[PDB]
Parts: C-alpha cells; sequence; structure tokens
C-alpha cells in the first residue's frame, strides 16, 4: 500500500501543481433536468453534444458563491477534484466558466445518492453498511495520504453506482492541509467535537464523520438528532452515543472507537493510523484488495433503463440558468 | 422510540452543508 501511496502522490502533485482549465464550454452541452441541490450549487444532468454521453454538471452562481464566503472553498474544491484519482472518487470529465457561472462537469452517476435508498429502506444490513464503510476507509486513507481533508461525508454525498459501488461527490470543503485548520464547515449532524468547539483540527474529523455515518447506515439515523442544529451540537458535545438493541458488539466498539472525543484515543488518529480500522474485527470479514478492485459482489444494485434515466433522483423545481453579458467576479476566479 | 422520534422530526430530509 505505501508503494501505491507514494506514486499516487506524484500523479497528484503534478496536477495539483498545474491544474487543467477551460476543458469545455456550456454550448457544447444540452441540460436536461436536475439531480440535486444543496446550499451552493445546482447539479443537472447534461448531454455532450458531439460524443452523445451524459454527466453532471454541477453550476455554481459566482455571485452567490462570494455572497456566501466560498470563494477559496470553490477554488479549493475544483484544484482538488481534478487531481484527484480513485475508484470511489466521482472523476471530473470537464471545467469551466462564464460570465456568470462557474462549472464542474462530472461522470454522471445514476444510482442516486445513498440517501435516498438508506431512507427508503430504512436502514442496511451490517454486511451491507460494511461494504460502503470499506470503500470509504479506502478512499479516506488516499485522500489523507495527499494531505486532504474531505470535511463533508454524509448520504446525501455518496452516489451509487451502475455496479452498486460508492462514489464519492461534493468536494466542496476539501483542503490540502498540513496540521490544523479551523473554518467551520460540513453538516451539523457529521461534525466532530473538535470542530464545534473551535479549537481547531485535523483529519481526525473525518474519521469522526466516518463514525457518524456508519452508525447512520446501520441505524437508519444518526447518533445525534434534533430539530435544529444548535440541539445537534449539544449532544455532541455530550458526547453520549447510545445503540439501536440490533447493533452487533463488533460494530458497537468500533463505533465507540470512532466517535471518540478523545484525540490520542479516536481511531485513524493513533499509531497504527488506518491500520486500527481495517485490522478491527467489525472488518475481519473484509477483503481490502477486492474492495479496491471493485471484485466484491454489491449487496444492492440500483435499476437503470437507459443512459439518461433520473428515476433513482429525487425531482426538484427547475431554474433557469442566466449568463450576463458582463463578466461577473473575474479576478477573484481567474484560477478556475 | 429512537426511530419513531427521528422520523417525527425535522430532519429526516435531504441536509445541506453549513452556510453562514
Ligand atoms: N456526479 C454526480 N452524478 C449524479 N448526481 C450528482 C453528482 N454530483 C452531485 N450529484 C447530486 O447533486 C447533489 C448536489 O451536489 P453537491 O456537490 O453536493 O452540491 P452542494 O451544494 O455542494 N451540496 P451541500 O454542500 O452538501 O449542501 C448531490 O447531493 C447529488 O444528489
Ligand atoms: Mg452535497
Ligand atoms: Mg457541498
Amino acid at each position: 500500500v505505501k508503494e501505491f501511496l507514494a506514486k499516487a502522490k506524484e500523479d497528484f502533485l503534478k496536477k495539483w501543481e498545474t491544474p487543467s482549465q477551460n476543458t469545455a464550454q456550456l454550448d457544447q452541452f444540452d441540460r436536461i433536468k436536475t439531480l440535486g441541490t444543496g446550499s451552493f450549487g445546482r447539479v443537472m444532468l447534461v448531454k455532450h453534444k458531439e460524443s452523445g454521453n451524459h454527466y453532471a454538471m454541477k453550476i455554481l452562481d459566482k455571485q452567490k458563491v462570494v455572497k456566501l464566503k466560498q470563494i477559496e472553498h470553490t477554488l479549493n474544491e475544483k484544484r482538488i477534484l481534478q487531481a484527484v484519482n480513485f475508484p470511489f472518487l466521482v472523476k471530473l470529465e470537464f471545467s469551466f466558466k462564464d460570465n456568470s457561472n462557474l462549472y464542474m462537469v462530472m461522470e454522471y452517476v445514476a444510482g442516486g445518492e445513498m440517501f435516498s435508498h438508506l431512507r427508503r429502506i430504512g436502514r442496511f444490513s451490517e454486511p451491507h453498511a460494511r461494504f460502503y464503510a470499506a470503500q470509504i476507509v479506502l478512499t479516506f486513507e488516499y485522500l489523507h495520504s495527499l494531505d486532504l481533508i474531505y470535511r463533508d461525508l454524509k448520504p446525501e454525498n455518496l452516489l451509487i453506482d451502475q455496479q452498486g459501488y460508492i462514489q464519492v461527490t461534493d468536494f466542496g470543503f476539501a483542503k490540502r492541509v498540513k496540521g490544523r485548520t479551523w473554518t467551520l464547515c460540513g453538516t451539523p449532524e457529521y461534525l466532530a467535537p473538535e470542530i464545534i468547539l473551535s479549537k481547531g483540527y485535523n483529519k481526525a474529523v473525518d474519521w469522526w464523520a466516518l463514525g457518524v455515518l456508519i452508525y447512520e447506515m446501520a441505524a437508519g439515523y444518526p447518533p445525534f438528532f434534533a430539530d435544529q442544529p444548535i440541539q445537534i451540537y449539544e449532544k455532541i458535545v455530550s458526547g453520549k452515543v447510545r445503540f439501536p438493541s440490533h447493533f452487533s458488539s463488533d460494530l458497537k466498539d468500533l463505533l465507540r472507537n470512532l466517535l471518540q472525543v478523545d484525540l490520542t484515543k479516536r481511531f485513524g488518529n493513533l499509531k497504527n493510523g488506518v491500520n486500527d480500522i481495517k485490522n478491527h474485527k467489525w472488518f475481519a470479514t473484509t477483503d481490502w484488495i477486492a474492495i479496491y478492485q471493485r471484485k466484491v459482489e454489491a449487496p444492492f444494485i440500483p435499476k437503470f433503463k437507459g443512459p439518461g434515466d433520473t428515476s433513482n433522483f429525487d425531482d426538484y423545481e427547475e431554474e433557469e440558468i442566466r449568463v450576463s453579458i458582463n463578466e461577473k467576479c473575474g479576478k477573484e476566479f481567474t484560477e478556475f | 422510540t429512537t426511530y419513531a422520534d427521528f422520523i417525527a422530526s425535522g430532519r429526516t430530509g435531504r441536509r445541506n452543508a453549513i452556510h453562514d
């Protein structure tokens, strides 16, 4: 693994140092339907005219980005996504900007958000959750080795591909940092205590988030929930966690080590790093190599009828994508 | 039950990232 990660870093650094820019233009695509919206952008299913291929276009209104103080974050998002390469990370096919917006064109992951399946089914059995968890563990090992912190793990940001495997999207809060950082960002239910406490944090927050994800996948609800974020933060800081009666002893033990407020004790942040997680009893049946190689049979394969099918996604109110005749925030997004 | 309390809560739908 150490051998692999070294080469991976060389590839990443080359792209990090000389990022890809202006690889397409708006009129090369036909916009079809909105696949999802967030606090920042709108992702639409589009069809590339010359190739006939479908893609997922994330559209960010430059003025909204500025308003929400996401300038640096958006630059991080694109610079990082264009430089990464891993089996469970969505691929950025093109990127470009116009007078009004910023565009990130990714491969279209037709299976829908893990979120939709999770809410519909209720919860995932342990082997089912384990399958997904293993992919996240490997992905974080990869990202962290490049000095990258992901910062937004959640079912809404995880897509299921045609083979039932995970595709991580939304690098909105991804950041390349050696040491600690302080930005209060992420999604309420998934924030590690150190983020909420404004004391500074590191990659260990991703491992805490993994704990929240595994818990939510297996339980069907998050370990800390309430009607308002403030109430959620109170619960997270208290640290008290209760487990469903159906949780195996192994799962509970793993979760107590991930949802650990003590940084000197949280799994993934210890001497053995990610190995404390990979070697944990809950993952005993996991063939890490087989997972990386995508040779494991997926516990669930989404239904899909031809290219362009969006049946695995909720419907959203469509909105006109306007483009002024005057360039907005040109200097701010020069490197995009 | 905890499940019932979650289901009756206002945060069972897609959760957006924190924005100041
Ligand atoms: N490559 C893709 N293929 C299919 N759907 C996608 C893809 N990327 C994103 N989506 C969908 O679009 C939604 C929004 O994309 P996202 O990058 O998360 O925007 P966002 O504004 O950063 N969301 P957030 O910050 O979490 O509030 C996702 O939750 C998915 O439903
Ligand atoms: Mg998102
Ligand atoms: Mg985001």
